[PDB]
């Protein structure tokens, strides 16, 4: 009889520990500890799989699970080759954790745990992989799992196959870090802890895709999550690393990328801090190394509401780059003459081309040929959409007129022709679209003026002339609760907030200055009455340089609101040497 | 101006003579340092080449351009009214931008502007100007002429003009027996009316059935309705 907790071998001569049975190492002198009958699992009846391919299933795969059975599979393949695990189906309780050990014996290394999530394809780069499945739940609503193993050679893998991975079917070849604080979780669609992280996959543009992200668990401390890659071979030409990162959260600290070599020297080449919105950002970094290197996406995660996700990682060689005419027509009638256009047009011609489209689609009229007469003959392009026809442009004469961008879905064109000196004619073709002509306004608090350029705050009522249309200096200060036209408050606007102003150092000079800024004449008077606005009032000051310094400080005692009253400008007053004669 | 007399030199500094390659067509009204106000019927079809319009500021006689008070200016932009319609002659108003700035002088002064909701009573005496024609079938007048016409109500104007459609943006003005009214070549002149020692712009000569004819008043585009449209450009 052996010691308590130990089981003897078949020959009953050597006592070995209980945990040393079916672990991968031959402990009994006769090899009885590695016998397939003693380690026979009730899952599939197979323990040791030495073939190059096969399959394994749990207890009663095409049936509900009723008994908790401890099963273990040990696969040994030829040296130099890797084992590729393919999971076709996986639906079990979260208590039935599938442990994947790398190696045999007590030196086996755990790599990842699977529960309630389809792992897809998991590839281990070891010729001996030990998979153990422990059953803990008794719910008969699950079916089980069925996975197959295949052998492949990892030495023939190129840099593209090692780096380029869209994360749609598990991990291609990425190896999770072991010295980190937590491992990456493969979640499909929306994750836990809403209002943070991505809501849909970037590759497919929907919630049916798969990607990797930080564990959304309630971590009370700062946890580091890193993913290690395979050693890449040194190339003569540099390569650009392309990837899509999603950094949205309240507690986002920093997302950095470190490069590890054979000398354990880490070199940070990419770093991003702060919030970048709930949108996938295009990130790129040029990789130029003379020896073998590794790519490591090390994410430092803070407490709740700090989720970070990654998707679509790939590597590419090269440096990262930086009176009886026609009537209403439709889309199949883009190209059109007016009425008699293969040559000069006849006189007394008056046709109409009402261009129709869908509700919300403007019209872009491009002229391929435009040779008209003088001022007598013109073309009137309209945007009526109703009985009140508007005006767009008046083109005439032989010349390369610009494009015409409508606003509504209707455009009326009238051809006014004289009765003599018939010219050649015009020719055009339209193309329907969405918001054509008007450029897309830049987001992220980028103010757009009339000309189209972007000016957030470099010209928002400060004294510059960036926008040539003058819309950069548009309405920011105006009268508030004014009785007459040239009467009201001195409500200003710093960026967006329309607020009044203080009167700590109010004078007549700045009074007439504001009157001129308002478009009126000089300052006739200024009478403070009482404070009534609670907005961020600004103390208007002046400097000898000429400009007015307006510091929006919200701190003042017994403030007073100046009731500005500006006199009129240079109206129609006769200043010459005129007299009065009733004739 | 058919039944008027010669005006004093400098009595109307806000009357700009618009020449199209050396030929006066329609008067204007300088409001801003670089913006003008003219009728949108004479600039119809010429907005492609604004350089063909030469703005002569402070001119009195059309044959003394070498005066020391004349300041030559060019047009670089012609913004017709968005709601303009030549066939119905509606929204006859347009603004013409100037090339370079001009300093104010005794002969160069900006005209007034009519404020919104300004009650103009009928029969109010308004002054006009511009190098018009002294008769229907005649030639233009070299001297800057002037005249005076009373204001007629919209209903009475519509009854007197059944052939046209006087909208709510057209203020009519003219004598009952004719004789003194606008003529050809003068359509575009300002309609100046006195109010508290101020000469506003209460209309611009747009069109008319006939010139120097009884019971045929002139039509003036109500600038009072296009106040915000002009103010959006003066800045």
């Amino acid at each position: 009889e052996c010691l308590p907790g130990s089981s003897p071998c078949t020959d009953a001569l050597t006592c070995i520990k209980a945990d040393l049975f079916c672990d991968g190492e031959v402990n009994c002198p006769d090899g009885s500890d590695e016998d397939n009958k003693m380690c026979a699992t009730v899952c599939d009846g197979r323990f040791l799989l030495t073939g190059s391919s096969g399959s394994f299933q749990a207890t009663h795969y095409p049936k509900p699970s009723e008994t908790s059975v401890v099963c273990q599979w040990i696969i040994r393949v030829n040296q130099g080759l890797s084992i590729k695990l393919s999971f076709d189906d996986f639906n079990t309780y979260y208590t039935d954790i599938l442990d994947i050990y790398e190696g045999v014996g007590s030196s086996k290394i755990l790599r990842a745990s699977i529960w309630e999530t389809n792992p897809g394809t998991i590839r281990i780069f070891s010729n001996q992989v030990t998979a153990t499945f422990l059953i803990e739940s008794d719910e008969s609503d699950y079916v089980g799992f069925n996975a197959t193993y295949t052998a492949f050679n990892s030495s023939e893998l190129n840099n593209y196959e090692k780096i380029n991975c869209n994360f749609e079917d598990g991990f291609c070849f990425w190896v999770q870090d072991l010295n980190d604080d937590n491992e990456w979780e493969r979640i499909q669609g929306s994750t836990f802890s809403p209002f943070t992280g991505p809501n849909f996959d970037h590759t497919f543009g929907n919630a049916s895709g798969f990607y990797i992200s930080t564990p959304t668990g309630p971590g009370g401390r700062q946890e580091r999550v890193g993913l290690l890659s395979l050693p890449l071979d040194p190339t003569l030409e540099p390569a650009c690393l392309s990837f899509w990162y999603h950094m949205y959260g309240e507690n986002v600290h920093k997302l950095s990328i470190n490069i590890s070599n054979d000398q354990n020297m880490e070199k940070t080449v990419f770093q991003k801090e702060g919030n970048y919105g709930d949108n996938w950002n295009y990130g790129q970094v040029t990789l130029n190394e003379t020896v073998k290197f590794k790519v490591a996406f090390n994410a430092f995660k803070n407490k709740i509401l700090s989720d970070i996700a990654l998707d679509d990682i790939s590597l590419t060689y090269g440096i990262c780059n930086g009176c009886g005419g026609p009537f209403e027509l439709w889309e199949p009638n883009t190209t059109f003459s007016s009425t008699n256009f293969p040559n000069s047009y006849p006189n007394l011609a008056f046709c109409v081309w009402i261009l129709n489209a869908q509700k919300g689609k403007n019209i872009q009229l491009h002229f391929q040929e435009f040779d008209l007469e003088n001022i007598n003959d013109v073309v009137e392009i309209r945007d009526g959409e109703e009985a009140d026809s508007l005006l767009l442009a008046v083109y005439t004469g032989p010349g390369p007129v610009k494009d015409v961008f409508s606003t509504t879905n209707r455009m009326t064109v009238l051809l006014i022709t004289n009765d003599v000196l018939a010219r050649g004619g015009f020719k055009a073709n339209f193309t329907t679209g969405y918001h054509l002509g008007i450029p897309e306004p830049c987001k992220a608090d980028h103010f757009q003026c009339k000309n189209g350029e972007c000016v957030p705050l470099v010209n928002l009522c400060d004294g510059h002339l960036h926008c040539e249309d003058g819309s950069d200096e548009a309405d920011c200060v105006r009268f508030f609760n004014g009785t007459t036209n040239n009467n009201g408050l001195v409500r200003f606007r710093i960026q967006s907030i329309w607020h009044t102003a203080c009167a700590e150092n109010w004078t007549t000079q700045i009074s007439n200055d504001v009157c001129q800024l308002l478009g009126l004449g000089s300052g006739n008077s200024s009478k403070p009455i009482f404070p009534t606005d609670g907005g961020p009032f600004v103390k208007l000051n002046t400097a000898p340089d000429g400009h007015l310094i307006l510091t929006p400080s919200q701190q003042c005692l017994q403030d007073s609101l100046i009731r500005l009253q500006c006199n009129h400008k240079s109206c129609g007053k006769k200043l010459a040497a005129q007299d009065i004669t009733p004739k | 101006i058919v039944g008027g007399s010669n005006a004093k030199e400098g009595a109307w500094p806000w009357v700009v003579g618009l020449y199209y390659g050396g030929r006066l067509l329609c008067g204007a009204s300088l409001v801003s340092s670089d913006w003008l106000v003219s009728a949108a019927h004479c600039v119809y079809g010429r907005n492609l080449e604004p350089s063909k319009w030469t703005a002569i500021l402070g001119l009195h006689m059309k044959s003394n351009l070498t005066s020391p008070q004349t300041v030559p200016r060019l047009i670089d932009e012609i913004v017709i009214n968005p709601h303009y319609n030549r066939r119905r002659k509606d929204n006859d108003i347009a603004m013409m931008h100037l090339e370079f700035k001009v300093n104010y002088t005794d002969y160069i002064q900006p005209i007034c502007l009519p404020e919104e909701n300004q009650v103009f009573p009928p029969g109010r005496n308004c002054s006009i100007a511009g190098w018009g024609t002294v008769v229907y079938q005649g030639t233009t007048a070299n001297i800057l002429q002037e005249a005076d016409v009373p204001l007629l109500s919209n209903e009475r104007c519509q009854q007197q003009m059944p052939e046209y459609n006087i909208t709510e943006n057209m203020i009519c003005a003219g004598y009952e027996e004719g004789g003194i009214d606008s003529c050809q070549g003068d359509s575009g002149g300002p309609l100046m009316c006195q109010e508290n020692n101020r000469w506003f712009l209460a209309g611009v000569t747009s069109f008319g059935y006939k010139c120097a004819l009884p019971n045929r008043p002139g039509v003036y585009a109500r600038v009072s309705r296009f106040t915000e449209w002009i103010q959006s450009f003066l800045h």
